[PDB]
């Protein structure tokens, strides 16, 4: 059957433009869609349908096969919320993700909602009008899909949830997250076991990331410049740790000495510093994850394939922070790196709070939109805006535990 | 000439109803005119005729071709459909064919069936000094196009499938068919296609009554193996008006893409201060010399070729000046597929390199539309230059496979701030401040070498001062300088090695920066105890 679904009141179907695609991707898509058409999963539509959603194709990791991807961000934003989170995986030793997008195709979609899922396969040089379709089943990448399939999902897993109430399983979108403390040996087998349990009907390490300290410089001899830079970082720091003191230091900096000038540290100053090092040894107090408010992800490009991020719902009250060292292959590609980055981070938030954060990407919209798809690999698409990395915030996070 | 294709289901925007506007009285010569013409449309396939039911009057005036309607209201109340023509096929994306024919499907609108439950919402009225409705897509109606296309689209599917080596392109009430079949072979399929479209009510012209190459396009002259920039020439004028120049400068601009070398800086001049569009402007000698010299250029047209899937795509770029770039895509050297130019301005910061980057990005997407591929790039920039630049820039940047080309002028980095203080180099502690409200401030410096300076500034802001401080420092300082400052805003600006701004002032600094041997810029927190920034 199929349960009636609706858009939140007042709202209407997405009418988002199709970004142009590469031939390679188009052929792939056309192929995919035609097959899916035959199977009756989707159907060509007419002009009376004025809605549209972007689509593209991405080859999965360790796969040479083209996967069709749709951006229902807008649509999801508009579909009625359905009111239907584990702290386990958060703490688990190891987690693996499962793509159950297929599950969804089995189930049909309310006929009256189908219109909204209209999407468009573009043609090169505008030579031919585009190829328009709409789903007949529950589409992948739709928030309504996991919801309507929720029920069936449970029973499907029960026999394992019961056979293994020692393991955890959180579902999010076309994703299935599972984490145990068993060694990768007895682990992969249970995963692959479960995996089979599913095929029947038809790594990660959460214990290694949370937040890091702000290591501070430490030299033999300090020059005016050195001292200044330091003071700069601290002052800003104080915003998180109001206990941070910078007087003793700021004294040494009195006069108009050349930057290169070397300066000896007041024993008074040494204490000052010492006290700040002490403080900065641990994440500040009073940081709570509020679920009523949105989760934020700031990312700074540190250069040399280096990238630093902070997740927070409120400024200077990060919940987590980290670094990310580019993967051998992006030897010269910033966009590749950033994407990968963005990806990990989203993935983590899911694990943690099982909820996607909104990004603040240090990159032109133009750039990001011409290529992001070309490196993307995930059933989901987070929210994002583009910004101008404030020079301060960088010099600060550049100072992370190395 | 009716079609047996199933109508598409059309609805009125939810919550709204068919029109009710009034018909405006007409001459008797126009009454008896529409009278005996409608009588036609009726027996045929178009109109019906109705009475007191479905009171959706719609205006029906008449004008001769030295019947007709107006649905403006209806349209308003009709739903929305899909994007009919997200953009036009640009020549460079075509492949050469052996033979091309275009079939004008004129009154194809009127050949397509309308949605019955909708026809209703179409009504007439013809006062005899006589009321109809529609049953087919009517000229001027919101959905006629989107629907007619779609209809056409289906009708073609089988054929397209059966005759795959035949490329049909739909545009408005026109069909563009190409192929690599020898002549007679082609003619035959054309009729096969033509008689196919007729097995559906959409009647078309006989080969005896068809259009012949070359064909005119988006300003192009098209041949089956070559396209030619439809040569163009400006008018010789005795009295130049405002509007005139505007239009000229416009038509001139279009051209500059194809014929880079065209200029208009001195014509654009003519517009400064114009009082009215119909105004008549004198012609600077510099202005004449440009017109003439531009006309010389617009003489010899441009020859070109199409896209060969077999060959790879090459895009090469040159900097026609600061922020103005020229590019040409091709496969066989000098066998241009496309050419173009971009000339962008900016904000408080930019640099050739990033600008070069933006050109590249554009070209790419442009290419992706035209060829679904991105070309290999030939960029007037040294790999090292690029390398040292991007690896350090704060924003994420990239360039698809590109390769250097020593085709000066090359885009380079006009300067680079030191990464550490310069030993044995003066150290200036600049600082600037001005009273927000009263545009008047001061900004000066003081070095370790005890040199000092401060100027009063009548009419200014804060940042103007800060930046100024820095400018000063730069002016009188020497090839090697250390500059500490507390300007959050200033930091970023300079930091990002800009080589061109909107602010003369910033530019000021840029020159200065360029001039020095080594410059280290340092930022320190504001209003704390930090020396220099204290005195
Ligand atoms: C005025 C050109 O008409 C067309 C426009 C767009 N598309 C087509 C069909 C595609 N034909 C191809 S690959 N190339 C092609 C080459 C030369 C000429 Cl004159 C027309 N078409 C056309 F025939």
């Amino acid at each position: 059957e199929t349960v009636p679904v609706k858009l939140k009141p007042g709202m209407d179907g997405p009418k988002v433009k199709q970004w142009p695609l590469t031939e390679e991707k188009i052929k792939a898509l056309v192929e995919i869609c035609t097959e899916m058409e035959k199977e009756g999963k989707i159907s060509k539509i007419g002009p009376e349908n004025p809605y549209n959603t972007p689509v593209f194709a991405i080859k999965k990791k360790d796969s040479t096969k083209w996967r069709k991807l749709v951006d229902f961000r807008e649509l999801n934003k508009r579909t009625q919320d359905f009111w239907e989170h584990p702290a386990g995986l958060k703490k688990k030793k190891s987690v693996t993700v499962l793509d159950v997008g297929d599950a969804y195709f089995s189930v049909p979609l309310d006929e009256d909602f189908r219109k909204y899922t209209a999407f468009t396969i573009p043609s090169i040089n505008n030579e031919t009008p585009g190829i328009r379709y709409q789903y007949n089943v529950l589409p992948q990448g739709w928030k309504g899909s996991p919801a309507i399939f929720q029920s069936s999902m449970t029973k499907i897993l029960e026999p394992f949830r019961k056979q293994n109430p020692d393991i955890v399983i959180c579902q999010y979108m076309d994703d299935l997250y599972v984490g145990s403390d068993l060694e990768i040996g007895q682990h992969r087998t249970k995963i692959e076991e479960l995996r089979q349990h599913l095929l029947r009907w038809g790594e990660l390490h959460p214990d290694k990331w949370t937040v890091q300290p702000i290591v501070l410089p430490e030299k033999d001899s300090w020059t005016v410049n050195d001292i200044q830079k330091l003071v700069g970082k601290l002052n800003w720091a104080s915003q998180i740790y109001p206990g941070i003191k910078v007087r003793q230091l700021c004294k040494l900096l009195r006069g108009t000495k050349a930057l290169t000038e070397v300066i000896p540290l007041t024993e008074e100053a040494e204490l000052e510093l010492a006290e700040n090092r002490e403080i900065l040894k641990e994440p500040v107090h009073g940081v709570y994850y509020d679920p009523s408010k949105d989760l934020i992800a700031e990312i700074q490009k540190q250069g040399q394939g280096q990238w630093t991020y902070q997740i927070y719902q409120e400024p200077f009250k990060n919940l987590k922070t980290g670094k990310y060292a580019r993967m051998r292959g992006a030897h010269t590609n910033d966009v590749k790196q950033l994407t990968e980055a963005v990806q990990k981070i989203t993935t983590e938030s899911i694990v943690i709070w099982g909820k996607t954060p909104k990004f603040k990407l240090p990159i032109q919209k133009e750039t990001w939109e011409t290529w992001w798809t070309e490196y993307w690999q995930a059933t989901w698409i987070p929210e994002w805006e583009f910004v101008n990395t404030p020079p301060l915030v960088k010099l600060w996070y550049q100072l992370e535990k190395e | 000439p009716i079609s047996p294709i199933e109508t598409v289901p059309v609805k009125l925007k939810p919550g709204m109803d068919g029109p009710k506007v009034k018909q405006w009285p007409l001459t008797e010569e126009k009454i008896k005119a529409l009278v005996e013409i409608c009588t036609e449309m009726e027996k045929e396939g178009k109109i019906s005729k109705i009475g007191p039911e479905n009171p959706y009057n719609t205006p029906v005036f008449a004008i001769k071709k030295k019947k007709l309607v107006d649905f403006r209201e209806l349209n308003k109340r009709t739903q929305d459909f899909w994007e009919v023509q997200l953009g036009i096929p640009h020549p460079a994306g075509l492949k050469k064919k052996k033979s091309v024919t275009v079939l004008d499907v004129g009154d194809a609108y009127f050949s397509v069936p309308l949605d019955e439950d909708f026809r209703k919402y179409t009504a007439f009225t013809i006062p005899s000094i006589i009321r109809y409705q529609y049953n087919v897509l009517p000229q001027g109606w919101k959905g006629s196009p989107a629907i007619f296309q779609s209809s056409m689209t289906k009708i073609l599917e089988p054929f397209r499938k059966q005759n795959p080596d035949i490329v049909i392109c739909q545009y408005m009430d026109d069909l563009y068919v190409g192929s690599d079949l020898e002549i007679g072979q082609h003619r035959t399929k054309i009729e096969e296609l033509r008689q196919h479209l007729l097995r559906w009510g959409l009647t078309t012209p006989d080969k005896k009554h068809q259009k012949e190459p070359p064909f005119l396009w988006m300003g192009y002259e098209l041949h089956p193996d070559k396209w030619t920039v439809q040569p163009i020439v400006l008018p010789e004028k005795d009295s130049w008006t405002v509007n005139d120049i505007q239009k000229l400068v416009g038509k001139l601009n279009w051209a500059s893409q194809i014929y880079p070398g065209i200029k208009v800086r001195q014509l654009c001049k003519l517009l400064r201060g114009t009082k009215a569009l119909t105004e008549v402007i004198p012609l600077t000698e510099e202005a004449e010399l440009e017109l003439a010299e531009n006309r010389e250029i617009l003489k010899e047209p441009v020859h070109g070729v199409y896209y060969d899937p077999s060959k790879d795509l090459i895009a090469e770029i040159q900097k026609q000046g600061q922020g103005q770039w020229t590019y040409q895509i091709y496969q066989e050297p000098f066998k241009n597929l496309k050419t173009g130019k971009y000339a962008r301005m900016r904000g408080a910061h930019t640099n050739d390199v990033k600008q070069l980057t933006e050109a590249v990005q554009k070209i790419t997407t442009e290419s992706i539309v035209i060829w679904g591929k991105t070309p290999k790039f030939k960029l007037p920039i040294q790999k090292e230059t690029w390398e040292t630049w991007w690896t350090e820039y704060w924003q994420a940047t990239w360039i698809p496979e590109w390769e250097f080309v020593n085709t000066p002028p090359l885009v380079k980095l006009w300067y680079q701030l030191e990464k550490e203080p310069i030993v044995g180099a003066e150290t200036f502690y600049v600082d600037g401040a001005a009273n927000r409200e009263t545009k008047l401030g001061k900004a000066g410096y003081v070095t370790n070498r005890g040199r000092q300076k401060v100027v009063t500034l009548t009419d200014t802001t804060n940042q103007k001062t800060e930046l100024q401080a820095i400018y000063l420092a730069l002016q009188d300082s020497g090839l090697e300088v250390n500059i500490v400052t507390d300007s959050q805003y200033a930091l970023g600006i300079i930091q990002a090695q800009p080589d061109q701004s909107e602010s003369e002032l910033v530019n000021q600094i840029i020159e200065q920066l360029i001039k020095k041997e080594k410059v280290y810029l340092a930022w320190v927190p504001a209003h704390k105890g930090i020396g220099g920034n204290e005195q």
